């Protein structure tokens, strides 16, 4: 259907600790398939994904070019923002950035995306136009003010718009047969007797890609809000993810009730009965 | 593919 | 300063099935800073060679790991899982329960 590539930067200070650390991830839908570790050994970009194993040490070089340089930014930027909002030296501070592109079946463009945060709240973001930014605060402000004399959004857009669809489009050829999969669930039931005049009824998916998945309770046709109990979709560590809603009912009347799971691996919305 | 330059300090 | 709770889940890769090759899976979410402190325990006891994925997080901005180890289970054993962060104001252990 349409596609996604997703990079996740994540730099922690820690004073009188040494250096901060930097973690960057990359995601192509809901398959990570890059690592860097700013503590890990290695140095250099890792591969996270088969499809992208088949790399040149060319393209591992530029990634790693990028992340570092991204890194010692964020490295500085840690202590601006100090500064901004006047904060101690002892204390441990959390930069992140999260960019990434959107596009169709066509194989083309949709949206681009960048955005910050510091200690976990929005700090600047680029705009869905590609060419004005957002501050979140006074602070922002002077970060946007500073982007707008460098003209930082007409090189964001450049990427977004080009360089990163055009990466897309490679992932999604060079690794069709993980990337354009669709996993559907394996969906079961399970009973579980509360009283002898009440039972909570469990509706299991399992190993399901991507994580997209909708599950929804029905008494007779009639949806069910009126005490459900849903799990956030959790991942099986395969590549796959999980996830089951439950409700509770009167004893016997569990043959009433229906578990309708939707899921884009499924042809037609899949209905299970106790 | 990651982003090279920019890189503009914050 | 944000300071988000983690929201621990224990489960299983696969059915939870008496004496099988299956991966005991916890799953660290919703916290925010990313420093977090993440055990595995077989009764008690620390279990060691467990892995963790790699720190990502939400448009939320909520860091999320996933450790696991290879594991068998019995009846007699209680799996649980000990994690720690400063929104934490000591260790909480939740149990692992074989249809959760
Ligand atoms: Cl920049």
């Amino acid at each position: 259907g349409s596609h996604s590539m997703r990079y996740f930067y994540t730099s922690v200070s820690r004073p009188g600790r040494g250096e901060p650390r930097f973690i960057a991830v990359g995601y192509v839908d809901d398959t990570q398939f890059v690592r860097f570790d700013s503590d890990a050994a290695s140095q250099r970009m890792e591969p996270r994904a088969p499809w992208i194993e088949q790399e040149g040490p060319e393209y591992w070089d530029q990634e790693t070019r990028n992340v570092k340089a991204q890194s010692q930014t964020d490295r500085v930027d840690l202590g601006t923002l100090r500064g901004y909002y006047n904060q101690s030296e002892d204390g441990s501070h959390t930069i992140q950035i999260m960019y990434g592109c959107d596009v169709g079946p066509d194989g083309r463009f949709l949206r681009g995306y960048r955005q910050d945060a510091y200690d976990g709240k929005d700090y600047i973001a680029l705009n869905e136009d590609l060419r004005s930014w957002t501050a979140a605060d006074m602070a922002a402000q002077i970060t946007k003010r500073k982007w707008e004399a460098a003209h930082a959004a007409e090189q964001q857009r450049a990427y977004l718009e080009g360089r990163c669809v055009e990466w897309l489009r490679r992932y999604l050829e060079n690794g069709k047969e993980t990337l354009q999969r669709t996993d559907p669930p394996k969906t079961h039931m399970t009973h579980h007797p509360i009283s002898d005049h009440e039972a909570t009824l469990r509706c299991w998916a399992l190993g399901f890609y991507p994580a997209e998945i909708t599950l929804t309770w029905q008494r007779d046709g009639e949806d069910q809000t009126q005490d459900t109990e849903l799990v956030e979709t959790r991942p099986a560590g395969d590549g796959t993810f999980q996830k089951w809603a439950a409700v509770v009912v009167p004893s016997g009347e569990e043959q009433r009730y229906t578990c309708h799971v939707q899921h884009e691996g499924l042809p037609k919305p899949l209905t299970l009965r106790w | 593919g990651t982003s090279g330059s920019p890189i503009v300090n914050r | 300063m944000i300071q988000r709770t983690p929201k621990i889940q224990v489960y299983s890769r696969h059915p939870a099935e008496n004496g099988k090759s299956n991966f005991l899976n916890c799953y660290v979410s919703g916290f925010h800073p990313s420093d977090i402190e993440v055990d595995l325990l077989k009764n008690g006891e620390r279990i060691e060679k467990v892995e963790h994925s790699d720190l990502s997080f939400s448009k939320d901005w909520s860091f999320y790991l996933l450790y696991y180890t290879e594991f068998t289970p019995t009846e007699k054993d209680e799996y649980a899982c000990r994690v720690n962060h400063v929104t934490l104001s000591q260790p909480k252990i939740v149990k692992w329960d074989r249809d959760m």
